[PDB]
């Protein structure tokens, strides 16, 4: 379905036209960890749920639920299986040893995104669809239509949701504030939101132009 | 970066 990449472009529209705080709009998941290993292996990932995915060079994509034992393999074609840690197909056992080496370095060296970001409505568990890097931020497009930008220098990231059409701004300073886009679109916000919202219209142009 | 904020 291009139902998705249709709301996301939707939003994009929204956001060439932008107390606008709502948290009726904190999203359910985010991008709190990952590794870049793309020269060899992949891009692996922590989603604030706990649960650890990759995106593997070859397409494919393994994710292990927060549980520690319970895995889900989608094919390129999107054909979906289900496995776990302890009972597993031989052929998958290098990807599985690759996922545990990322869940570890993340688990014991980086910090997790959003941490305090405060905790209804039902949470079905995403992959990572796409990404892509620049200079100055990583891009993350997940598979709920949520794209996700981190700056690198100044730590500062962006949460965009085309369904809650809504956009969750983590500043310098770690606090988090959730905003409704059309709240932002008939009033207008701070440039410090703006400059970085000028810039995720660039990236997700980007993405659905490709 | 090849990772996330450490």
């Amino acid at each position: 379905s291009p139902e998705f990449d249709c709301h996301l472009s939707d939003m994009l529209q929204q956001l060439h036209s932008v107390e606008a705080e709502d948290p009726a709009c904190i999203p359910i998941f985010w991008v709190s960890k990952w590794v870049d290993y793309s020269d060899k292996y992949g891009l692996g990932y922590q989603l604030c749920d706990n649960s650890v995915g990759v995106l593997f060079n070859d397409s494919t994509r393994l994710i292990l639920y927060n549980d520690g034992d319970s895995l889900q393999y989608i094919e390129r074609d999107g054909t979906e299986s289900y496995l776990t840690v302890s009972s597993h197909p031989n052929s998958l056992m290098k990807k599985i040893t690759l996922l545990k080496y990322f869940r570890n370095y993340m688990s014991e060296h980086l910090l997790k995104a959003g941490a305090n970001i405060t905790p209804d409505e039902l949470a079905r568990l995403p992959y990572l669809r796409t990404w892509f890097r620049t200079r100055s931020a990583i891009i993350l497009h997940l598979s709920n239509g949520s794209v996700q930008i981190n700056f690198f220098q100044d730590h500062t990231k962006l949460i965009l949701c085309p369904l809650m059409a809504a956009v969750t701004y983590i500043d310098e300073k770690r606090d988090f504030r959730t905003y409704r886009l059309s709240l932002l679109e008939e009033y207008g916000c701070c440039k410090e939101l703006a400059s970085r919202l000028r810039y995720a219209r660039t990236m997700v142009d980007k993405l659905l132009s490709s | 970066p090849l990772h996330s904020t450490a």
